[PDB]
Order: C-alpha cells, then sequence, then structure tokens
C-alpha cells in the first residue's frame, strides 16, 4: 500500500508477474525512511531522474563525509553542489 | 620494481596490464590521464629529426680489417677532459 519495508529473504512463490516499478514505489524506498523535515536532497537516481534520493540531513553532516573519485569525475562539483 | 611503482600510482588501468608493460614494442606507449579520456595504447610517430641513434653497428664493423685506431688524439682529448 505504497510504504516500503526493507526485508531479507522474503519469499514469493513462482510464477509471479514482473513489471518495472512505477514512480511511487521507487520514491518510497528513499523518501519514506527519512522524516520529511530531515530530508536533504543533492542528487537523484541515475536510472530514474524523477526519483530523488534524499539523505538524512542531520546524520549526513554530523557523521563525516568522504567524497572520493578520480580526477575529472566531478568531485569538486559534488562538493560545491552539497 | 618499476612496474609495481608505476601501476600503483597510475591513475587508471587497462585490461591485462601486468604483462603488458614488458611486451610494449619499440616506440609503443600507454597514455592515460585527464588530458585523454580513454587510456589507449599508442605508437609514437617516428621522429624525422631524431636524437641521433647511438647504436654502433657491431658485427660488420668487426667483420672489416683491423683498423689502426689513432690513440694519440684519443688520449689528448682524454687529457683535457
Ligand atoms: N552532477 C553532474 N552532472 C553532470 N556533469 C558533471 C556533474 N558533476 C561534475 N560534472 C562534470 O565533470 C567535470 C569534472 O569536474 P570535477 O568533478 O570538479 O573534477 P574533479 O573531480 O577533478 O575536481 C566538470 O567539468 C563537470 O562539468
Ligand atoms: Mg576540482
Amino acid at each position: 500500500n505504497g510504504k516500503f519495508y526493507r526485508g531479507g529473504d522474503s519469499l514469493a512463490l513462482p510464477p509471479k508477474k514482473v513489471e518495472p516499478a512505477k514512480l511511487d514505489e521507487i520514491i518510497s524506498i528513499y523518501s519514506d525512511s527519512i522524516d520529511i523535515n530531515d530530508r536533504f536532497t543533492f542528487s537523484s537516481l541515475s536510472l530514474n531522474t524523477k526519483v530523488s534520493v534524499p539523505v538524512n540531513g542531520n546524520r549526513f553532516f554530523n557523521k563525516h563525509i568522504a567524497i572520493v573519485g578520480s580526477t575529472g569525475s566531478g568531485k569538486s562539483h559534488t562538493v560545491a553542489k552539497i | 620494481d618499476d612496474q609495481n611503482y608505476v601501476k600503483r600510482l597510475l591513475p587508471d588501468t587497462v585490461g591485462d596490464i601486468t604483462n603488458l608493460l614488458p611486451s610494449l614494442k619499440e616506440g609503443e606507449a600507454l597514455i592515460m590521464g585527464d588530458s585523454i579520456s580513454i587510456p589507449s595504447i599508442v605508437k609514437i610517430e617516428k621522429c624525422t629529426i631524431p636524437p641521433s641513434s647511438i647504436d654502433i653497428k657491431y658485427l660488420d664493423e668487426w667483420r672489416k680489417e683491423w683498423v689502426d685506431s689513432e690513440f694519440d688524439k684519443i688520449i689528448e682529448q682524454w687529457s683535457k677532459s
């Protein structure tokens, strides 16, 4: 019913109809686990640009950030955007 | 020791690079960095105004007669250094 619960080894007996996930369920993976006042968005999902990926904005900054990547990958741009 | 030094500080890598470094040919180079997007194996275009090839032809120069080396001017240039 639109709310995502991350679980391990949940069983679906085959055969089950498989379709690509729509916009709202993929949004519910990232948006629902973080309270709305706590969301801090600086990026979106790579294969779905409409899905925004928010991080826990309090927990993003108290616990230190390590931005790592090769030269020319945009690491200074990601630092500047944040 | 050169290869472990180079591969560790090399910013990128290519497929099967451990044995590629000994097997590079004469004038063949591997260029990578942020000035070239794809790490590529290239052949450097032959120098038409070379640093003169200092490789003395050896057998045929041995094959000729026993030449009289002029030791006096060799020693006198050695003397002034
Ligand atoms: N989120 C992004 N979307 C599209 N292009 C980007 C993004 N971030 C960086 N870039 C591009 O990547 C290039 C590399 O710059 P940058 O990441 O700052 O280099 P470095 O990581 O060496 O500091 C930039 O010219 C920028 O245009
Ligand atoms: Mg930079």
